[PDB]
């Protein structure tokens, strides 16, 4: 009904630990499972983060924005899932004493958490190494880090292939004082589309450079490949023509048909013949095409395509040369398919394709998949995606942070460090991220089986003195170095995991009340 | 709260073999083992049976009360089915089988609490069963022949019919003999071709009266009324008779067919048509020298009146077996149409008649020494309705029994009264003790089921079993003139009431067993106990 | 997890023959004030509404309709009576 | 920490369950285990009995509760696809592997650690099995050893005395379908038919196929020693015209006359018939003719057929007609207007059964029939079902050995040594962790929960037979000699299972020991049971 004052901040703070609770020892190489009971009878012991969180109902508001929280995350970057939302939930806990047993305001909080986001964003570049994100040697190297332990494995030269003429396709790589740096905007989500075709193999993949149409054509049997290809983008139908005026065609009488019928044959042979006046090897018509058309067109060597979108022909120009036109006496003979290896329309799988690809790059590829069943061509397609994401990553800023909890017990540091000259009434909150970071490193412990205190402790102690880069060894569960145990990730990873995570703390924090009503 | 361990499976408590799973079952059956235990023998005891339906009958057959029990404890269906077991290609041994199974579950019990495990224990049953199974082909005296003979077929008739109805075993046993010597080919020595069918006998039963006015009749007993003018044939022999299943009426149309009248000329056109064309149907059976018509449907207004004028008598049989089993004593074919009674598919009877049996009329096709009908009727009277019906129970016994002297040496016969079963102890004992380690124990134990049956036949006779079984066990446990037995192997049970003393010898009686029904009860009472010892727990779930 | 009966019913031992016994006296309680000359008349409502009014004891176990499954014994043989003799079913 | 309509278990009390649950699931099935085991029932609701030892259908026929435990017996039925054997083994398998995993976290070892050391033991355990197994002779003629498989196979599911009876017929239905050349075989060329009237102890192997229906006229031939097989999809059942037309008599005499003219049709097919008949070997000695028609066959002309000697079946399934063509090396023909000698087949001893209830027809005795029946007999259900498993269980395990020519002596030398080994090598090789060995030594001694339920169930003393084989195996092992020991569940001593003739399939061992592995690792690594909406 209503909760207000400390109650709602208790349950706000009690509700995130709770979710972050769910997932706490599902983190690292060595993740634990979980068994989760369906309604329905059956239950799974899946260690996967977001089916877990997906896969469990909650009822506090709170809850659902931390499941909101990791949605969010995935769409931004590839990974930092459970992060993002073990995090979160620690950073709450650690302000818990704070907002309640010592009663500091909540718009203290806030701030001082907003303070710890600017000082732990800075860290994270300190501790970060650069990479040379022009080398694809250095960019395979890395992406295999999300392939491994996955089917295509195997195939990995292929998948980290895809993925770096994928990404480099569609990334803004320029700098210049006048538009500005993008910082290597790339958008692996639309502009390099996935299709899964049957047959072939894994390391029959390919990447297409144009537009592929899925639509069938007129006459399915065309040559195999067009040499001299030259097609025409025409919204005009093929039809019986009208004027201007409002008038209907009415018939009653049984002979009186084949006026309009005749009429029809001589202004669709008429419009059929300007069409092929530049010999064109491809027709496109976005409005219908009649049948006398059909036979008109194809009889001469010509595919024919019916009924295709503005938003198909608008790509197709891009990458045939082809203008768009109204009407049919609109058409140039500068509509041609030059600069152009080859157009092909072979059929794979018993389905018609029609590729368009040329010698240029629309900011946009496609990328074939190939295999023997459907259940090979999910598993290209879901781990080719992996190897997308981290190419993203990667090539979407040229650094990546130490792993292994390094670079979170760096954060500690530094910001219990600075805690030391942030002087007043911040100063305690602000210590609250300091501790929150541990929850990373002290996790990797608890699955290795080893004492969370002595063995942080031991880390705490290389990063006051030492190297930034110490972090723990996911198998033996000793206190090494990320140098010879690389373990290195995007450091857009570590960037998002720490704003989004002091984001929602930040959020439930200023939730004093929680008012139900329509 | 209080917790529960090993109880996983949709919340079911399901006993384990350490929780007494297999004695539990036992106990189960013992309620069925006291039922049938009070059954078996000439004084055995009789039980009501009230039907859900709402009819009330008395009946000595344990059989029977297991097909009218609902049974649902598993354990008990175990050995129901092995009932069904003695009822399959058998015609006795049901009381055998489910006495002796539970006696050697109550005895395996025994040897269960002294640690002796229910695998070393059905492993021992197995050995003294072959063991069994083989001494029994020795304990033959005579054997049947096989020649139909009336006084052949009686010896093993009385015994049959001995323990389901006792004090009219002669007059029932003249009834079955008589009967079956009638259905029997005379032949010798002829087992390539397979005859009598216990359908070939069929029972019938009116109220009032008793068995002294019981008789057999050659041929078959119908219920139904000569319908027509003519009550009876004449005294001539072969009789021409015609059977119909198409109702002897106006031929129908597969299709529509209806007749709709709108002038008075076509009432009388068409009246006249369907009289002229069931003359001409009635005429066309006639005119084949029918004298007597038998229908499996009803008959028509128009058709008696034309049968009646050609003299045929009309008689209604409207049930297919009784048509089939008309086949059998006539030899007509029914007719699948009307009017066409081929020659060829007419029967011959030499007499049809209508009798009173009971005060009740009924319509009797026979014959007198001559075109002799494959069917036999046993013809059954009494006042008192649950006495009647189970006598024809008894009846059907003795028919089924004789079925059992099959071509595989079925005319072995064994001494009956026990004394087979006290012979089996002395000689299933040796085998335990010759047999070295744990199986002695359960061999033993097998041994000592075979002693309810000498135990049950005195019970149900009165007779005091403390008294009654050491005198069993010294007539048999004797010294003999050499190593086999010869005076001693008849010694059994004397099912008389006496007050005294005593065992009566097997010769005195007749009373002998057949080895095909023994040996067979033998292998299944043996599986149905190891069967239920075997199972040291039930889960129920959903198929 | 098994039973044996599920509402089916079974009763054995002697015990049941003394309980048979008391349910068949009990239709001789009903019929022995019948006997003789002077022998007592019954008052029978029957499911019908009618009365019933009569000394014979054949009339009167006819109507009666013991339920008992082994007191209908005592109703069968008493119409076996009626039957073949016609007289004495009291007796 | 947890929402309303909800529930978690989230100190060690998840791991408690977990095992509990397990345990259980062992303390059942593991009374089925050897062929000294007990026979479990299970009743289906209706009032249906059937018994079984088989772990699949144990698993997969009766419902559980205890979600854990579900997880174990669906991961456990899998198996019945890979193997076809040696469930009832990883439920054992799971069952201890849990126990002395909990006996080690009891004190303070992570899930983990065990879980390292349980795939340290694995990987070994492959090595061993392959140094472990026996090659067996690539001929398929040896018959004797294929006896010993179907026996070690039957003897776990029967009562020893259907051994004697199935073994044989597991044995050489198997063989029978074996394809020269020793290349592969497929065992769904073995038919599994059941009939009832007859005792289990009859159940017997037909050499060709077993058809239904039979004969429908009292001359129809007993047995015919050859014959030759029409294979027809014609009816010749009484024909009515294809378009109108009608009976149109002033007599009865010309009304059956006319029905007679239409009835003429079917006596023309069967003269072309019968003239196929006398062409082909028609007078000859020791020869006759059977039909298979599809279709049904008027009574009228199977009265013609009886007459002329020849054997008429009507309305044959579909089923029978496709393998009948196989086996007969006939054809079908759809129309009797091109019948010719050219469309019949040939089989040797053709008979009938009659049974009480029901006939059978037997085609035996074909040239190259490429397939086998087996009857399996009996009075009830319960026994049918039991049979019936066993003749498939037996006919897998054959199949299996033809297939892998793998073989490793059992009677638990496998299980037994392999414990032996990993102690060890453990200690040899110490390549694993100091706490890790925790996990393999909980596995070598989770190993001995087989040789040890084998022998529970025979009623001797689970130790003693341990210490003889160990006592057996340190004199091989000080003898530089190979030796395989096992325990013999008659006897109570150790036995050499090579003699006795008791042998493990390479795929079931394989199987078993990574499944129950993975199983038994999953339960473990499971740090929190949630409950929502349940």
């Amino acid at each position: 009904e209503r909760t207000t004052g400390r109650q709602a901040q208790i349950s706000n703070i009690t509700a995130a630990k709770a979710v972050a609770d769910v997932i706490r020892t599902c983190l690292g190489p060595k993740a634990m499972l979980k068994m989760l009971l369906d309604p329905m009878g059956g239950l799974v012991l899946t260690n996967d983060g977001h089916a877990i969180l997906r896969e469990i109902d909650v009822a506090h508001p709170a809850a659902k924005s931390m499941l909101e929280l990791s949605r969010t995350q995935d769409e931004e970057v590839g990974d930092g899932t459970t992060t993002v939302i073990i995090l979160a939930g620690e950073i709450l806990a650690q302000c818990a004493p704070y907002l309640i047993e010592k009663n500091i305001h909540p718009v203290i909080i806030i701030q001082a958490l907003k303070k710890a986001l600017t000082d732990a964003l800075e860290v994270i570049k300190q501790v970060s190494k650069p990479v040379d994100v022009e080398n694809d040697a250095a960019m395979k190297k890395l992406i295999q880090a999300s392939i491994g332990t996955k089917y295509v494995i195997h195939w990995s030269e292929k998948m980290c292939e895809l993925a770096l003429d994928a990404v480099k396709t569609v990334r803004k790589d320029l700098g210049q004082t006048v538009e500005g740096e993008p910082n290597f905007e790339i958008d692996i989500k639309r502009y390099v589309r996935v299709e899964k075709i049957p047959g072939g193999d894994v390391l029959d993949s390919r990447v297409l450079k144009g537009v592929l149409l899925n639509k069938d054509v007129v006459h399915p049997k065309m040559s195999r490949h067009i040499e001299n290809p030259r097609v025409v983008l025409l919204d005009c139908p093929l039809e019986y023509k009208k004027g201007e005026s409002q008038t209907n065609i009415e018939i009653e009488k049984e002979e009186d048909w084949n006026r309009i019928l005749q009429i029809e044959e001589e202004q669709v042979q008429l419009m059929c013949e300007q069409i092929l006046a530049v010999r064109p090897t491809l027709v496109i018509t976005e409005k219908g095409v009649s049948d006398l058309a059909q036979h008109y067109l194809l009889k001469g060597g010509c595919s024919v395509l019916r009924r295709v979108k503005k938003s198909d022909n608008n790509r197709i120009a891009r990458v045939t040369g082809a203008t768009i036109v109204n009407r049919v006496e609109d058409l140039k003979e500068s509509d041609v398919g030059t600069n152009c290896g080859l157009f092909k329309v072979e059929m794979i799988g018993d389905e018609y394709f029609s590729f368009l690809d040329n010698c240029k790059e629309p900011k946009a590829c496609t990328i074939m998949l190939r295999g023997g069943s459907k259940d090979i061509l999910n598993e290209i397609d879901r781990n080719l995606q992996d190897a997308m994401a981290v190419a993203r990553n990667v090539m979407l800023s040229p650094s990546l942070s130490p792993g292994g909890g390094a670079t979170e017990m760096a954060v500690s540091v530094k910001l219990a460090e600075k805690a030391k000259q942030l002087e007043g009434i911040q100063q305690w909150p602000y210590q609250a991220v300091a501790d929150a970071m541990e929850c990373i490193p002290r996790t990797l412990i608890q699955n290795a089986g080893g004492d969370p205190i002595r063995l942080l402790s031991q880390l705490r102690a290389k990063h006051a003195q030492g190297n930034f880069t110490t972090g723990i060894d996911g198998d033996k569960g000793k206190i090494v170095d990320m140098v010879s145990y690389g373990i290195w990730e995007p450091e857009v990873i570590k960037q998002q995991s720490v704003k989004t995570a002091i984001e929602s703390a930040c959020l439930l924090l200023r939730v004093d009340d929680i008012v139900s009503g329509v | 709260q209080n917790p529960n361990a090993g109880l996983f499976k949709q919340g079911y408590n399901s006993y384990s073999n350490a929780d007494g799973q297999i004695i539990k079952s036992i106990a189960a059956i013992r309620e069925l083992h006291q039922m049938c235990l009070t059954s078996m023998g000439p004084c055995g005891r009789n039980k009501i049976i009230v039907n859900h339906l709402g009819k009330i009958i008395i009946t000595n057959d344990a059989a029977t009360m297991l097909r009218e029990l609902d049974i649902v404890h598993p354990a008990v269906k175990v050995l129901v089915m092995a009932t069904e077991q003695q009822k399959i290609d058998m015609g006795d041994g049901t009381n055998l089988v489910m006495i002796l199974a539970g006696e050697l579950l109550n005895v395996s019990e025994k040897l269960i609490s002294m640690g002796l495990s229910a695998v070393e224990i059905i492993q021992g049953y197995n050995m003294a069963r072959k063991f069994t199974l083989k001494e029994l082909d020795e304990m033959v005296v005579g054997e049947i022949t096989d020649k139909n003979d009336k006084n052949e077929l009686l010896k093993m008739i009385k015994p049959v019919i001995s323990s389901k109805k006792y004090g009219s075993e002669d007059i029932l046993s003249e009834l079955v003999s008589e009967a079956v010597s009638h259905v029997l080919p005379v032949a010798q020595q002829a087992g390539e071709i397979p005859y009598f069918n216990v359908d070939s006998i069929r029972v019938v039963k009116i109220m009032g009266g008793s068995l002294s006015n019981s008789t057999v009749i050659k041929g078959m007993v119908f219920n139904r009324e000569p319908e027509g003018h003519v009550k009876s044939l004449s005294e001539d022999k072969k009789h021409k008779v015609a059977v119909f299943t198409c109702p002897l009426d106006i031929a129908n149309t597969e299709t529509k067919g209806t007749v709709l009248l709108h002038n008075a000329q076509e009432m009388l056109d068409f009246s006249k048509g369907e009289e002229k064309q069931i003359d001409a149907m009635m005429k066309e059976i006639a005119d084949m020298g029918v004298e007597c018509i038998v229908a499996g449907a009803g008959v028509g207004e128009l058709a008696l009146h034309y049968l009646n004028r050609y003299g045929i008598l009309v008689l209604k049989v409207p049930s297919k077996f009784e048509l089939r089993r008309l086949c059998r004593v006539c030899g007509a074919t029914p007719l699948p149409r009307l009017g066409a009674p081929t020659p060829e598919e007419l029967g011959l009877v030499e007499t049809v008649k209508t009798m009173e049996i009971g005060g009740d009329r009924v319509t009797v096709f026979k014959q007198e020494q001559g075109e002799i009908s494959r069917t036999s009727t046993i013809i059954l009277r009494g006042a008192t309705q649950n006495n009647l019906d189970d006598i024809e129970r008894a009846i059907d016994d003795g028919v089924a029994a004789v079925k059992g002297l099959m071509k595989p040496s079925g005319g072995k016969l064994l001494p009956g009264a026990g004394a087979t079963e006290i012979e089996l102890i002395s000689r299933i004992t040796k085998y335990g003790e010759r047999t070295p380690g744990l199986l002695q124990l359960a061999i033993k134990q097998f041994a000592v089921a075979f002693e309810v049956v000498p135990r049950t036949l005195a019970e149900t006779a009165g007779l005091d079993v403390n008294e009654v079984l050491p005198n069993l066990y010294a007539a048999h446990n004797v010294t003999e003139p050499g190593a086999v037995k010869t005076d001693h192997l008849y010694k059994g049970v004397d099912i008389d009431g006496e007050s005294d003393e005593g065992v009566k010898d097997i010769r005195e009686e007749n009373i002998y067993d057949m080895l095909a029904t023994k040996k067979f009860a033998i292998n299944v009472a043996t599986e149905a106990a190891t069967t239920v010892l075997s199972i040291d727990q039930i889960i129920m779930a959903k198929k | 997890i098994v039973v044996l009966k599920e509402g089916t019913d079974a009763s054995q031992g002697k015990g049941q023959i003394i309980s048979n016994i008391n349910a068949c006296v009990a239709v001789q309680e009903a019929l022995k004030p019948t006997l003789g000359p002077l022998g007592s008349d019954i008052l029978i409502v029957t499911s019908n509404q009618k009365t019933t009014i009569s000394n014979d004891g054949a009339t009167i176990l006819k109507l009666l309709d013991v339920v008992h499954p082994a007191a209908k014994t005592l109703v069968d043989i008493s119409r076996a009576q009626d039957a073949e003799v016609g007289d004495g079913t009291t007796s | 920490l947890l929402n309303p309509k909800a529930e978690s278990l989230r100190r060690d009390a998840a791991l408690k369950v977990n095992v509990t649950s397990a345990e259980g699931l062992q303390s059942v099935l593991e009374t089925n285990l050897g062929p000294k085991g007990t026979l479990k029932m299970l009743v289906d609701g209706a009032g249906n009995i059937k018994l079984t030892k088989d772990g699949k259908v144990l698993l997969t026929e009766m419902q559980i509760q205890s979600p854990t435990a579900v997880l174990i017996a669906r991961a456990a039925a899998a198996q019945d696809e890979i193997t076809g054997d040696g469930t009832t083994t990883v439920v054992c398998l799971v069952g201890e592997l849990l126990r002395q995993a909990h006996r080690f976290i009891q004190e303070g070892v992570h899930p983990r650690i065990i879980t390292d050391g349980f795939e340290i033991a694995r990987k070994e355990s492959m090595k061993f099995l392959d140094e472990f197994k026996i090659s067996k002779t690539n001929l398929s003629n040896d018959r004797e050893f294929l006896l010993q498989v179907a026996r070690s196979s039957l003897l776990t599911k029967v009562d020893a005395d259907l051994t004697e009876v199935l073994t044989p017929i597991v044995t050489d239905a198997v063989l029978s379908v074996y394809d020269a050349q020793a290349d592969n075989l497929d065992l769904h060329m073995v038919e599994i038919m059941q009939m009832q009237h007859l005792s289990p102890k009859d159940t017997t192997f037909i050499k060709g196929l077993v058809l239904d229906h039979g004969g429908r006229h009292p001359d129809m031939p007993t047995r015919v020693k050859n014959a030759y097989v029409l294979i027809l999809n014609v009816s010749l059942e009484y024909e009515k015209t294809e378009v109108n037309s009608g009976f149109f008599y002033s007599s009865a005499d010309q009304r059956d006359k006319l029905a007679a003219s239409e009835r003429k049709f079917v006596d023309a097919k069967l003269k072309k018939i019968i003239d196929l008949k006398n062409e082909v070997c028609g007078m000859d000695p020791d020869k006759g003719f059977v039909i298979i028609n599809q279709k049904g066959i008027d009574p009228m002309s199977l009265d013609v057929f009886a007459k002329h000697n020849i054997l008429a079946l009507r309305r044959a399934k579909r089923r029978n007609m496709e393998r009948l063509q196989l086996v007969t090396g006939g054809e079908a023909q759809n129309s009797v207007e091109d019948l010719s000698p050219q469309i019949l087949g040939f089989s040797g001893l053709v008979y009938q059964e009659t049974i009480g209830e029901e006939k059978f027809t037997y085609v035996t005795e074909n040239t190259d029939p490429k397939s086998c029946t087996i009857l399996i007999k009996g009075s009830t259900h319960y026994a049918l079902a039991q049979t019936k498993d066993a003749v498939r269980d037996g006919l897998r395990a054959v199949a299996n050995v033809l297939k892998d020519k793998n073989i490793i002596p059992g009677a638990g030398a496998f299980y037994i040594a392999l414990s032996r080994y990993l102690r060890s090598a453990n200690m040899n090789k110490l390549g694993a962790k100091g706490k890790t060995k925790t996990g393999i030594e909980a596995f070598a001694e989770a190993l001995l929960v087989i040789p040890k339920t084998l022998v529970k169930n025979s009623g001797f003393d689970p130790l003693d037979v341990l210490a003889m084989v160990e006592d057996e195996l340190d004199d091989a092992q000080d003898s530089d000699e190979t030796r395989y020991v096992g325990v013999d569940l008659n006897i109570g001593d150790s036995c050499d299972p090579t003699i006795e003739g008791i042998w493990d399939s390479y795929r079931v061992l394989r199987n078993a020991i990574t499944g129950a592995t993975g199983i038994a690792s999953n339960l473990l690594l499971c740090d929190e049971l949630l409950r929502a909406g349940r």
